């Protein structure tokens, strides 16, 4: 079967602290 | 390049494709376009034809002597009509200066750069001077300017709603008639 | 005497956008990584150009857009002996356009703009491209919705006076309005009725005469005409230097790349990237100049239309040589003329 | 140059400074051939390019030159009233010719009119040439080349139909600065003196 | 896959929301403004091309090759002062020969990186042989000064 | 200023303390032009900005002059209809105007002439037209209805 | 930061977060009378404690 994936797989891009900011970051994500 | 070329490499040549967006290689020289016939009467020394910025815009076939015109494949910018994110999450997505096949086409052949995982064309396809105009529904009323478009045309948030382009309305209309013997006074203020 | 005088405005001027990584790369793709380097370049470029194509048709809004009511044109064009045909649309004929408005359009005289103009009724409609990446934009009001705009300006103007600018529109014969005018600069009202025929054949042959001075070719739209050349000038200086090769050993990407391994080729595309960079930024910089002034000229274009068309001004040659009576508004390509 | 002065022959040895224009105005193909030397003696390499009634040979060797045998060649090609004209150039060790005919019917003199001349061949040989002369078995012109700046007006066909010489006069530098054949009433800044 | 994403960190430095960037045209337009909300109006965001859909290669017809064998591999040379020219033209040429092998000391090219010279084609090719001495090589070079 | 116009990094310490002098002032010097190229761009787009708030200063100037301390006959200078009088307000970084305007109302129709003609003589109005009930004629002032 | 600085660390010894902020700096304006009334001088330090 198949599923759908909704809003899933989301992960911390890097070892930096960030706070209250929006954030535009390009990588392999799903 | 001087002359017709003699001393190439070892290549395979290919046939050549008509009113369709290649790639192109004519004796080394290499691009990107559609390719047309021509009209243009070339004199048997020259070999290509140039632009005033530097671009080859037509070339001599090097196997049958057919001159042939090169044009970019289609560009232009994108701009997307919502009616505010509080009212919908519906919009409506103008392609600036293109056909309306053109970009159909490319949209159903899965060839446009701007490609969106999550988005159908749809039968609300209406072609302005403009570009083209998609997921906006055309209408025959006429009213005041909400989202400027171009070229007279308009676009809203109308009736379960929907996006509609139109032609903008001037104003009211009105007609006053021209008497030569009476006069219009007012009473209040 | 009665004397008729033209004044020509320009309102609005062509608005253009360029695809700055067509412009500045082409089809490249090691280029397009090269110009990532530079940061926001294009995106803050692409806003300014579409701040100022947005500006022009506020400018145009401003100026025409006055009347809240579209008149009627009326059947009859001659109001107290003053013969209002040149200056009013004619129902037996394929524009809907004036005879002034034809003259002055035809006086304006208009490749690689990259622009698609056609007619979209009968099909007729092209969009052709080139290789440098720049584009003309249409208008938003079109030509037609401007003749209308000056149509129901003259109408209000010949039927109800000076009333529907300052509120409801008031109807009053002509002769009526032309005595209050006539109070208004100061001679009473019996040296107009008394001598009504005269005044009004002076009037007729005055508009006779404009469209006579408008045909025996003048160039007294050379202000309408500059404009264009500016826009032309402009844009054609972009063109051609896309031919310089600012230090490197070709103008030409393609060759670059076919030519050359990919160390030296980034040297070179670079030396091209920072000279098309500041061809492309000092085009912006000369658009924003050339902008602030046509705003200028707008807005005076903007209280002449206000203060001149739809009253009567005490101010001195504000509009006119002499004691000013009243004004009627033309369209002309990208400004207005007032008579 | 434009209206500029040319040498009328009605066969010495003619100079080839930077190139030449040589015209011919002949009725029974008197002048057919040159030769392209740099001392016209056998110590000097030189090159003759004649036509014998159906065929053109160039040849560049060491030669015996004769007026009013052959070593050491390095170059051979052999291949198969009325005004003729001729441009003749040389540079980078090529040697540069371009051809173009007119029917003019007699005067005694070369004719005015603008005509163009399309190129035929050039050849890789490396050699001065500072004299030329014409072989002849009914006149002859000698123009020469200087480096100067053109605008060329192509048609909507492709073929060159007029021109102006920048350096001719103020007002056809006008013309080069503007790019236009035709200039409104007015002022105009287009250079700087030193 | 390789996409673009917008994160929302929150005063407590934790992701609580985000957006994919690829996935509709609002989302894209709320990439371009950096915003989850967006005003009503029209927005330009960025700029379309289409894909090309084939590959046209053409050349000649050249069938013969031509000879690098005998120019190199050659008995006579001669001598500085009294070069000879020889024209290649109508051949297909290789060129991995030269730069395949050890055999040269010095291999430079003067407008073009040598491994591009198998993709690119030319109107003629012109061969200049000669015999120079061992320390007068580097003066056949553009813009160099010397006797030879 | 997160940008490196060509550098190896956007940070002057970075390139400072992993490289020695000569090479890091090339890479400075990449850093230096970009960064002077962003300044002089707002900076010019900033004096452009000012000459647009400089003229609508004036035009307020002109307005508190002529319709705050005066009552003005200019048409649709300050507000629509006919200028009584106007009361400015302050608001952050401008200026408010509440302009008070006579706007007329419920007009009638009437049958008018241009004089009367009493005992061989012409007569005309010195203020106001000649109107016609159904039964009698009057004079009266051309904004508001009141037969004499 | 959004311009690539560094505001916070932590520290390597005793784990503590610590928040970096420049040292200050600013405009120095000279206010004068005019050279033929005075040779005195005032200074404002811009945006200081
Ligand atoms: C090249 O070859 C094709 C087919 O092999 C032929 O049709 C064409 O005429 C040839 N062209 C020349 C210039 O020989
Ligand atoms: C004029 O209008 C006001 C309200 O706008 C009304 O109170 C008044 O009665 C009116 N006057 C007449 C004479 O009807
Ligand atoms: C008004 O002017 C037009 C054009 O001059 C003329 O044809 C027309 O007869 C005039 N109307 C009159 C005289 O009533
Ligand atoms: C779009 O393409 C079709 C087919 O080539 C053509 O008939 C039509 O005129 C084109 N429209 C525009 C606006 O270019
Ligand atoms: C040829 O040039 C010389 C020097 O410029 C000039 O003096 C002479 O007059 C020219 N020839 C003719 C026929 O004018
Ligand atoms: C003269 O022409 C013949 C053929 O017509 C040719 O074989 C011969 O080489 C020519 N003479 C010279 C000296 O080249
Ligand atoms: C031909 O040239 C060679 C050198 O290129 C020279 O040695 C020889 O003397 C020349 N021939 C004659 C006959 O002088
Ligand atoms: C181009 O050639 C055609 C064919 O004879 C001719 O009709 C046309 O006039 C030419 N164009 C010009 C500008 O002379
Ligand atoms: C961090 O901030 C959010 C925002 O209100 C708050 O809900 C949350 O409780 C905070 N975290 C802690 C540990 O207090
Ligand atoms: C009376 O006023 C009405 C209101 O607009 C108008 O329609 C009508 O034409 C007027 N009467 C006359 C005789 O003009
Ligand atoms: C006109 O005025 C007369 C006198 O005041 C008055 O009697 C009459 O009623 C008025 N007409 C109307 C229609 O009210
Ligand atoms: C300046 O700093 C001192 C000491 O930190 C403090 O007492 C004073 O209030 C400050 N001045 C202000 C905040 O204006």
């Amino acid at each position: 079967t198949q599923h759908t994936s909704s809003m899933r797989g989301v992960y911390y891009p890097d070892e930096i602290f960030r706070s209250d900011t929006l954030y535009l970051t390009q990588d392999l994500f799903l | 390049l001087n002359a017709p070329a003699t001393v190439c490499g070892p290549k395979l040549s290919t046939d050549l494709i008509k009113n369709q967006c290649v790639n192109f290689n004519f004796n080394g020289l290499t691009g990107t376009g559609v390719l047309t016939p021509s009209s243009k009467r070339f004199q048997p020394f020259q070999q290509f034809g140039r632009d005033v910025s530097d671009f080859t815009d037509s070339v001599r076939d090097p196997k049958t002597s057919e001159i042939l015109d090169i044009s970019p494949c289609s560009f232009g910018g994108v701009s997307v009509i919502t009616p505010g994110t509080n009212a919908s999450s519906e919009v409506a997505v103008l392609y600036q200066d293109v056909n309306c096949t053109d970009v159909s086409t490319a949209i159903h052949a899965d060839q446009l750069t701007p490609a969106w995982r999550i988005y159908s064309t749809g039968n609300n396809v209406f072609q302005t001077q403009a570009g083209c105009l998609i997921g906006a529904e055309h209408v025959d009323t006429s009213y005041e300017c909400d989202i400027p478009i171009g070229a007279g045309i308009c676009a809203s948030y109308h009736t379960q709603k929907s996006i509609v382009a139109y032609t903008m309305s001037l104003g009211a209309d009105s007609s006053i008639a021209y008497s030569n013997n009476t006069i219009a006074i007012p009473t209040n203020f | 005497s009665i004397s008729i005088t033209t004044e020509v405005m320009p309102v609005s001027m062509a608005k253009t956008s360029v695809d700055c990584n067509m412009y500045i790369c082409g089809d490249s793709t090691e280029c397009a990584n090269l110009l990532l380097q530079y940061g926001s370049f294009c995106t803050q470029l692409n806003r300014a150009l579409s701040g100022i194509a947005a500006e022009q048709d506020r400018n145009t809004r401003e100026v025409f857009a006055q009347v809240k009511q579209m008149y009627k044109t009326p059947t009859l064009k001659y109001f107290g002996g003053f013969n209002f045909s040149q200056i009013l649309p004619d129902p037996l004929k394929p524009t809907k356009r004036s005879f002034i408005e034809d003259l002055l359009f035809n006086k304006v005289t208009l490749k690689q703009y990259g622009e698609c103009l056609g007619d979209i009724n009968a099909r007729d409609l092209i969009c052709a491209q080139k290789f440098n990446g720049l584009t003309v934009l249409p208008p938003l009001l079109t030509d037609d919705m401007i003749a209308a705009y000056t149509a129901a300006l003259v109408s209000g103007t010949a039927t109800a006076g000076w009333t529907f600018g300052a509120g409801a529109a008031l109807q009053i014969p002509f002769a009526m309005q032309m005595a209050y005018r006539f109070n208004g600069i100061g001679v009473t009202q019996n040296v107009l009725y008394e001598n009504q025929k005269q005044i009004a054949n002076q009037f007729n042959k005055a508009i006779s005469q404009i469209q006579e001075s408008l045909t025996t070719t003048s160039t007294a739209l050379g202000k309408l005409q500059d404009v264009v050349n500016q826009n032309a000038q402009a844009l054609n200086t972009l063109v051609k230097q896309l031919s310089s090769n600012f230090g490197a050993i070709s103008s030409v990407l393609n060759d670059i790349l076919s030519r050359l391994c990919k160390v030296e080729a980034e040297v070179q595309i670079d030396r091209l990237i920072t000279g098309r960079l500041q061809s492309l930024q000092t085009y912006v910089t000369q658009q924003l100049i050339r902008a602030a002034e046509i705003r200028a000229s707008a807005n005076l274009a903007a209280t002449k239309m206000s203060e001149c068309v739809l009253g009567q001004s005490k101010r001195v040659d504000f509009c006119g040589k002499g004691y000013h009576l009243m004004s009627f508004p033309q369209a002309a390509p990208h400004g207005v003329v007032f008579l | 140059p434009f209206y500029s002065n040319v040498t009328g022959f009605h066969n010495p040895v003619i100079p080839f400074k930077d190139g030449i224009y040589f015209a011919a105005t002949e009725k029974s193909n008197v002048v057919r051939g040159w030769v392209f030397g740099s001392t016209m003696n056998n110590k000097s390499q030189s090159v003759i390019i004649i036509n014998n009634s159906t065929n053109v040979v160039i040849r560049a060797c060491n030669f015996e030159l004769c007026d009013n045998n052959a070593f050491n060649c390095t170059f051979e090609y052999i291949s198969d009233k009325h005004l003729r004209e001729f441009v003749f150039k040389n540079k980078d060790g090529f040697l540069y010719v371009y051809k173009g005919y007119q029917p003019i019917d007699v005067v005694r003199d070369l004719p005015s009119g603008f005509n163009t001349l399309k190129p035929i061949f050039k050849l890789p040989l490396g050699i001065n040439i500072t004299n030329f002369r014409a072989i002849l078995t009914a006149a002859y012109f000698v123009g020469y080349l200087k480096p100067t700046t053109f605008m060329l007006k192509y048609d909507e066909n492709g073929t060159i139909t007029d021109a102006v010489d920048c350096s001719q006069n103020p007002l056809a530098e006008l013309k080069c600065s503007v790019k236009s054949f035709e200039i409104d009433k007015g002022i105009y800044q287009t250079s700087n003196f030193r | 896959k390789p996409t673009t994403f917008m994160l929302k960190y929150d005063e407590n430095g934790t992701i609580t929301d985000a957006v994919d960037c690829s996935q509709n045209p609002l989302a894209e337009l709320k990439c371009s403004v950096k915003s989850f909300e967006i005003d009503k109006g029209i927005y330009q965001t960025s700029n379309f091309r289409v894909v090309p859909s084939g590959d046209v290669v053409r050349f000649p017809n050249i069938t013969n090759l031509c000879p690098f064998g005998e120019v190199f591999n050659a008995t006579k040379f001669p001598s500085v002062y009294a070069w000879e020219r020889k024209k290649i033209s109508n051949c297909v040429a290789d060129y991995s020969v030269l730069y395949n092998s050890t055999f040269f000391s010095t291999f430079k090219c003067y407008g073009v990186c040598a491994t591009k010279l198998n993709d690119l084609c030319f109107s003629n090719v012109y061969a200049d042989s000669f015999v120079v001495k061992g320390d007068d090589v580097r003066q056949i070079a553009p813009g160099q000064t010397g006797v030879i | 200023l997160s940008s490196n116009f060509g550098a190896i990094s956007s940070v002057l310490n970075d390139i400072l303390s992993r490289l020695c002098k000569v090479e890091a002032e090339v890479q400075i010097d990449r850093l230096i032009t970009g960064r002077l190229q962003s300044l002089q761009t707002y900076v010019t787009q900033q004096l452009i900005r000012a000459a647009e708030i400089r003229a609508s200063a004036n035009l307020a100037a002109t307005k508190m002059s002529e319709c705050v301390l005066g009552q003005s006959k200019r048409v649709d200078f300050c507000g629509k209809g006919y200028h009584l009088m106007s009361f400015p307000q302050a608001a952050p970084h401008g200026v408010v105007f509440l302009h008070v305007t006579y706007v007329p109302s419920q007009e009638r129709n009437f049958t008018t002439a241009p004089a009367i003609c009493h005992e061989g003589k012409a007569y005309f109005p010195r203020e106001g037209v000649f109107v016609f009930n159904g039964t009698s004629w009057f004079i009266t002032q051309r904004n508001f209805f009141s037969p004499q």
